[PDB]
């Protein structure tokens, strides 16, 4: 009795389970949104012990065929803490890695952003936002020169890739905190459960994007606190936001 | 307030 499990970020877990009805065995997966990527090994309560990249072939009545991918890379549940990112920084995600690099930004002066490989449609998860857990309150009590890749996660969680992390030679298991901002976003930020990094958030297009589109996001900061106004974001951030105001086409 | 707001 195969079992699959859908998140609805489009993931799933599948397998046999075993007398109790936990996902646990050495034939068990995780499958991405592509339902064709998947991570296949030892899995124990649906927690990845040893996942392997793998090709999810055909399915037949619910039955899964899989076929493991060339390479000896391995990954397992890995959760972040709020000071460890992960275990192997530099083990990069391999549906990512089939979907989006890291290039100098085509916006002036904005460092690296993030581009598709590929021409994919709408509502196509493409990059993942993983980074150490910490509090609002410590985010929100600190310089906004710390916070440039925060994101909330939810109402007790922001994730951020402090530095050195922010840099690709350090930490390139994910790379969501590499797309740049944008008030004419092609993607937006999105929830995602990932079998190696848990609970995080996605990038996953407004719309179809094409192969070395740059990827952009609203960050979606406070244009109008109750505490008086001035948008609460960086000075980029606030120029933007004149120069969007400007030139919208009303 | 700052982090980004999906
Ligand atoms: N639309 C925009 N214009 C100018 N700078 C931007 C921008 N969107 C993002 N940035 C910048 O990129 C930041 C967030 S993280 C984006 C990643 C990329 N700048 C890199 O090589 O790390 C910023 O703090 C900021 O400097």
């Amino acid at each position: 009795g195969v079992c699959w499990i859908y998140y609805p970020d489009g993931g799933s877990l599948v397998g046999e389970v075993n007398e109790d009805g936990e996902m646990t065995g050495e034939k068990i997966a995780y499958v991405y949104p592509d339902e064709r990527t998947a991570l296949y090994g030892k899995f124990i309560d649906g927690e990845m012990i040893e996942g392997k990249l793998a090709t999810l072939m055909s399915t037949e009545e619910g039955r899964p065929h899989f076929e493991l991918m060339p390479g000896n890379s391995v990954y397992h549940f890995d959760k972040s803490t709020s000071s460890c990112i992960s275990t192997n920084a530099l083990l990069p995600d391999p549906y990512e890695s089939e979907r989006v690099y890291v290039a100098e930004s085509l916006i002036s002066s904005a460092g690296e952003g993030l581009f598709s490989k590929v021409a994919v449609g709408p509502n196509t998860v493409m990059s993942f936002y993983n980074g150490v857990r910490i509090t609002h309150q410590e985010v929100d009590s600190r310089d906004w020169a710390l916070n440039g890749n925060t994101l909330s996660l939810d109402e007790e969680t922001v994730i951020d890739v402090p530095e050195p992390y922010n840099h690709v030679s350090k930490y390139c298991a994910s790379l969501g905190h590499k797309a740049n901002h944008s008030f004419t976003p092609n993607c937006i930020y999105d929830m995602f459960v990932h079998p190696r990094f848990g609970p995080i958030k996605c990038i996953r297009t407004l719309r179809a994007v094409e192969a070395d589109e740059e990827l952009t996001v609203a960050y979606g900061y406070d244009h109008s606190p109750p505490g008086k106004s001035g948008p609460e974001a960086p000075e980029w951030y606030q120029v933007e936001l004149k120069a969007f105001q400007a030139t919208q086409q009303k | 307030l700052k982090s980004k707001k999906g």
